[PDB]
């Protein structure tokens, strides 16, 4: 077990890093469904490098892998939406954001660097149920952590991680680096709580409703780096039909799991989106889930940047497609 | 996690708050 | 609905035989099928799924083949114990449905039926009924046919015939038909035959009697 | 092993209704459906519907829409299945199975079946007629003797020959309704020398009506 692990090292550290285009990670339209581990680690440490983070941070080969490695591993296999894969699909859209959408030229080496760590380890150690369920179960975890618990969580393994040895991929920044960057991906974490997202959008939304956003504006900046985290976090919803089909299929199963445990422990009825039984009521949730969360969000996202318009597109057509279906 | 009432219902029926 | 037909409601096997039973879907249901074994009054067991797949701890002389709608359950090497009633189900969609099973059944010499007709008894005259019983017994194979004649001529009306599962032992099938009429209709009448027709005999078994000599 | 236990066979009224157990060991229903499927006589399988033991939800088919009525109860591990408003119609064998929940449809685990019975019939004695053969003097060997038992309600009825001194060579057939009532024969063959020199006696028992009717065969008619 321990040596499975050991030799994936071995391996991992040691096979070439194919190009970004080979990859075709820099695409919006991307997908991993026909990747294997290995490979997702590859297009990862691809990620690191054609963001310049590798040479300006003085990374050493050895220990990303091993750091990205960990990270895998500590993603839960049987948990079915919210695994390593979907860390995977977040990091990969914030990459395609920076590179094709182009952004990397509007902010520092820091905030990149921070971006793609949070992303990676946003959702580390889910147990495939929301903030809502573990506060409602009395879960120790809510006896712990305030608000944002889950994203709390999260964080305060990402930071284990980071602090494990052969894991330090900071090691080489200054103490003041260091010190801002933990900083930046504190709060890039739990802005993935979608009630923040909720509580603090409308602000976001104005300012570029009234053409006076404007990045520059430190607190303006941060605020934007909160909607972006949001924005790769449920990029999957701006996918190809066909991808967008499969990973609606794994959202669901993981809610329905969770449904079951509200009427089997805590002997409570579900909302729907998370009732097993109301499963022919899905298209029409998530009809009005990409109202209510999504179009809203990634209309912003391009007025910002317009090469980020591939998102909104592919968002508005699956919108297009589930509301067919919850036709019939 | 307090919002304003009216909010409430969409605010639960999908996964928030 | 998905009909899910077994065209077969009887298989004469024997032990060391392969077998092979169909079932025909109504529309394109996929692999989505499974096989089921049942013997009287025990539970169902299942042994195949997904079209092709063996059950936990069914024994491997079962094997199953198909897709879309046409689907095939073996047995290779059939066994005694293998001797039981099958089904397919399909679960492609709502509602589940079933085949109407296929039952496998012994195979030994053929033998003719030993026939035998009675007539009302004097008691059940009193009764003002009158049941005219004929019985043809420890035959094989099960495939036969009875025929009653009031004056020579076909009784198609008031016959009911009961058939007794294949003999654990001998392997044989017996029947018995009885003619129910009144006794008013009954003795307006002179001569009732029961006629039995069965493979194992080119002039049908005759059996029968006059009402006035009995 | 895992097994499903249903109860025993039901002789009812019809308009009347009736409550049927299925009961789990080995295993916990908790996390599978559990259906119930009808047989009728000379009939394939027909899927009633399911109950999710865990939460409660159930779904019929619109053909027993306010027929069955299922429920279950995960602490003792029993499903039940309640008929109402009773009709001929609804005579048949009901199965309940299971299957896990996440499961699409196959059916790991049967109940071994419950035989219901409907009828608007009163317990009715049979009437027990010898079956004699006639006078035909043409030379035989082997010979067949029966008894008719008729117009009895309800099943079953138990047969036997000379105290089931004879076994060998009695077939007692499955009983056959005529409106309402029962009827079935038992024939017994023995050699023909040794009847009528030997007592040849039908003993016909129906415990519902407790009645016992002994018919000897004597020649004639
Ligand atoms: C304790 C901390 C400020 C020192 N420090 C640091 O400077 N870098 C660069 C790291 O990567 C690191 N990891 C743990 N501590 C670290
Ligand atoms: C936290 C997450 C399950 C929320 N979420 C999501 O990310 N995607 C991609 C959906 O399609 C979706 N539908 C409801 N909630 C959803």
């Amino acid at each position: 077990s321990h040596m499975e692990e050991t030799r994936e090292l071995q391996s991992l550290a040691a096979a070439v890093v194919p190009s970004a285009q080979t990859l075709k990670i820099t695409d919006f339209s991307f997908s991993d469904f026909e990747l294997s581990d290995l490979e997702t680690a590859l297009c990862t440490i691809r990620m690191f490098t054609d963001l310049n983070l590798v040479q300006n941070f003085q990374m050493k080969h050895e220990v990303l892998c091993r750091w990205i490695l960990s990270v895998k591993k500590n993603y839960r296999k049987n948990v079915a939406y919210h695994n390593w894969r979907h860390a995977f699909n977040t990091a990969q859209c914030m990459f395609a954001a920076l590179k094709a959408g182009k952004i990397q030229n509007k902010l520092t080496d820091l905030e990149i660097l921070a971006l793609l760590i949070a992303a990676l380890s946003h959702d580390l150690d889910h147990r495939g149920v929301n903030n809502s369920y573990i506060q409602r179960s009395e879960h120790p975890l809510a006896q712990l952590y305030c608000h944002s618990i889950m994203e709390h969580h999260h964080f305060d393994q990402c930071l284990m991680i980071l602090n494990s040895p052969g894991n330090q991929i900071l090691s080489g920044l200054s103490i003041e680096e260091y010190k801002t960057t933990l900083k930046i991906i504190k709060q890039a974490i739990l802005a993935t709580d979608l009630a923040l997202y909720i509580k603090r959008r409308g602000e976001f939304f104005e300012l570029i409703r009234k053409n006076q956003f404007n990045l520059e504006d430190p607190h303006q900046k941060e605020l934007f780096l909160a909607m972006l985290m949001t924005a790769c976090d449920l990029s999957a919803i701006t996918k190809p039909w066909p991808i967008q089909q499969r990973i609606a299929e794994l959202v669901a199963t993981e809610f329905w799991e969770q449904g079951d445990l509200e009427r089997t422990v805590l002997q409570q009825q579900p909302i729907p989106m998370m009732d097993r039984n109301k499963r022919d009521e899905l298209p029409k949730l998530q009809v009005g889930f990409i109202d209510f969360v999504c179009t809203q969000l990634y209309e912003a996202l391009t007025h910002v940047s317009e090469d980020c318009f591939p998102l909104l597109d592919g968002c508005r057509k699956n919108r297009q497609k589930w509301q067919a279906l919850a036709e019939q | 996690e307090a919002f304003n009432h009216l909010e409430l219902h969409e605010l639960a029926q999908y996964g928030i708050i | 609905d998905i009909v899910m037909t077994q065209s077969q409601k009887f298989m004469s096997t024997s032990v060391g035989d392969r077998v092979s039973i169909t079932c025909k879907a109504s529309q394109n249901v996929g692999t989505a099928v499974a096989w089921y074994q049942q013997k009287p009054g025990q539970s169902p067991k299942l042994m195949i799924y997904s079209a092709s797949n063996r059950y936990t701890g069914v024994p491997d002389r079962f094997t199953g083949s198909g897709s879309g709608t046409d689907f095939t359950l073996t047995i290779s090497n059939m066994q005694s114990e293998d001797l039981a009633d099958y089904f397919c189900q399909q679960y492609s969609s709502y509602p589940l449905t079933f085949g109407a099973g296929t039952k496998l059944e012994l195979k030994r010499a053929d033998a003719a039926p030993t026939v035998s007709i009675f007539p009302p008894s004097s008691e059940q005259l009193t009764s003002g009924g009158a049941s005219v019983v004929c019985f043809l017994n420890n035959f094989y194979p099960k495939d036969i046919n009875v025929k009653w004649k009031i004056d020579g001529s076909e009784r198609q009306n008031g016959v009911l015939n009961s058939a007794t599962d294949q003999d654990s032992k001998d392997s044989t099938y017996s029947m018995s038909s009885t003619l129910t009429l009144t006794k008013d209709e009954y003795e307006r009448h002179n001569s009732y035959t029961c006629e039995a027709t069965h493979k194992t005999s080119t002039s049908p078994i005759v059996k029968s009697f006059n009402r006035n000599e009995c | 092993e895992v097994q499903l236990q249903q109860s025993g066979a039901e002789v009812v009224r019809s308009g009347a209704s009736v409550k049927l157990s299925c009961t789990a060991s080995g295993f916990n229903i908790k996390d599978y459906y559990i259906h119930w499927v009808k047989q009728r006589p000379e009939k394939g399988l027909e899927w009633i519907g399911w109950i999710d033991p865990e939460i409660g939800d159930t779904e019929y088919v619109p053909k027993f829409q306010g027929k069955a009525t299922m429920t279950a109860d995960t602490s003792s591990n029993t499903a039940y299945l309640q008929l109402s408003s009773l009709t001929s119609e609804d005579t048949a064998v009901y199965y309940c199975n299971a299957g896990h929940d996440y499961d699409r449809g196959r059916f790991p685990y049967w109940g071994q079946g419950t035989l219901v019975t409907v009828s608007a019939a009163k317990t009715t004695p049979p009437s027990v007629y010898p079956l004699a053969p006639g006078s035909a003097a043409q030379t035989n060997s082997m010979v067949t003797l029966g008894c008719l038992v008729k117009g009895y309600f309800p099943e079953p009825v138990t047969v036997t020959w000379n105290s089931g001194s004879l076994s060998s060579g009695v077939h007692t057939f499955p009983a056959v309704l005529q409106s309402d009532l029962y009827t079935l024969s038992s024939s017994v063959t023995v050699p023909s020398s040794t009847w009528p020199s030997e007592t040849v006696t039908c003993n016909v028992a129906h415990p519902a009506s407790s009645t016992k009717v002994d018919k000897k065969i004597v020649p004639r008619d």
